[PDB]
């Protein structure tokens, strides 16, 4: 709703690759722009201060340059370790402000996902509420469309998502829907189904069941 | 070593208070810039505040001024963020960072230098629930999981067979539901033929609450 923060942007790249994030700092004269890596579960690592010094502690791939207002961070050769999300800071009108977030990506060969749909436990209807949920394991790219059908109608906002960290050696991720509805609405119809898209689907697939066996 | 240590963070309620202190060690932090910054969950960096006890002075971001006042005491060599008039979307993990004392004129900025673990602060009206575990019916290769549902706050840590079975595994982010409180599931992918001699439980575990919930899926008639 009321975000502070927009969300990493993703870069899809291989290792050995040669990688140039740019930052567009209106404030040149404030040359202090600085560059961070920030690894899931962790606090940011300072890689880059003062435009173009070189961290104690970082590997000689790292560079940063000033061309004007434009300050990048390069990367000659992207290595395994070097897969994170990189943050740039700017320091302006005695505000620090980080920027958006570009969060490096293995690339890989596309992947179709492997659909399983579970019905809710009679131990959650006892409870008065129901639980579908959806599983789509082990996929590439994680750009994934779960769309849930009731008695095939289309649903829409009884639903969330949520997209697992990349795999480090298979490079898949694994998404999970969960469907949930009321005791009342869940015994009120049969047949529920998950229809899922991806790019290494040349159709939907399509893991439904029926109320009870 | 210099290192900096958060805490004070935890529950609080929109429009209550907190105050977080960042411990330092390994160097005087007299002389030198004590900031913090937060992530919200799945967001960026977001710096929120400067302090520099040498001069005094204090330097917030616009989204919490007036609320948010940085502090420090040079007897404990701690800095401290009071937060008034907390909102939902102050929840974020909160760091506190260093900053170099400025040696070089021309070179005035050297970054943050070192960072603390953070510390997490969820504002939210819900109270501290227990989590309800559920099973996943698992119907060459079955799925099988766990559903826990209905716990607060975060996090919770999901292990399966007391720890041995880490192969296959995939605990999902949390999700906040509309009722305030969080649900995320656990799903794991083992041979059918080891599905009847071999048992399958998940131990859910939820430490704000202390509630340990060992839950066996089976699959159903």
């Amino acid at each position: 709703d009321i975000q502070m923060t927009q969300s990493p942007s993703s870069l899809s790249a291989s290792v050995g690759d040669r990688v140039t994030i740019t930052c567009r700092a209106s404030q040149s004269v404030s040359s202090a722009v600085a560059w961070y890596q920030q690894k899931p579960g962790k606090a940011p690592k300072l890689l880059i201060y003062s435009a173009s010094s070189l961290y104690s502690g970082v590997p000689s791939r790292f560079s940063g340059s000033r061309s004007g207002t434009d300050f990048t961070l390069t990367i000659s050769s992207l290595q395994p370790e070097d897969f994170a999300t990189y943050y740039c800071q700017q320091y302006g009108s005695y505000l620090y402000t980080f920027g958006q977030g570009t969060k490096v990506e293995i690339k890989r060969t596309v992947a179709a996902p492997s659909v399983f749909i579970f019905p809710p436990s009679d131990e959650q209807l006892k409870s008065g509420t129901a639980s579908v949920v959806c599983l789509l394991n082990n996929f590439y790219p994680r750009e994934a469309k779960v769309q849930w059908k009731v008695d095939n109608a289309l649903q829409s906002g009884n639903s969330q998502e949520s997209v697992t960290e990349q795999d480090s050696k298979d490079s898949t991720y694994s998404l999970s829907s969960t469907l949930t509805l009321s005791k009342a609405d869940y015994e009120k119809h049969k047949v529920y189904a998950c229809e899922v898209t991806h790019q290494g689907l040349s159709s939907p697939v399509t893991k439904s069941f029926n109320r009870g066996e | 070593e210099v290192q900096l240590v958060e805490s004070g963070g935890g529950l609080v309620q929109p429009g209550g208070s907190l105050r977080l202190s960042c411990a330092a060690s390994g160097f005087n932090i007299y002389y030198n810039y004590i900031h913090w910054v937060r992530q919200a969950p799945g967001k960026g960096l977001e710096w929120v505040a400067e302090f520099s006890p040498y001069s005094g002075s204090t330097y917030y971001a616009d989204s919490v001024k007036g609320r948010f006042t940085i502090s420090a005491d040079t007897s404990k060599n701690t800095a401290y963020l009071q937060m008034n008039s907390l909102r939902a979307e102050d929840t974020a993990v909160y760091y506190c960072a260093r900053s170099a004392a400025i040696v070089d004129w021309y070179d005035y900025f050297k970054g943050f230098d070192y960072w603390g673990q953070g510390t997490l602060v969820t504002v939210s009206s819900a109270s501290t629930k227990g989590p309800s575990v559920f099973p996943l019916a698992p119907s060459g290769t079955a799925a099988l999981g766990c559903l826990v549902k209905d716990y607060f706050p975060e996090p919770v840590t999901v292990s399966w067979n007391s720890g041995a079975l880490t192969s296959g595994v995939h605990t999902f982010p949390a999700v906040l539901q509309s009722s305030g409180l969080y649900s995320l599931s656990s799903v794991v992918t083992v041979p059918s033929s080891s599905l009847g001699t071999q048992t399958y439980i998940c131990n859910v575990n939820h430490k704000p609450s202390n509630t340990k919930v060992d839950k066996k899926v089976e699959p159903k008639s």
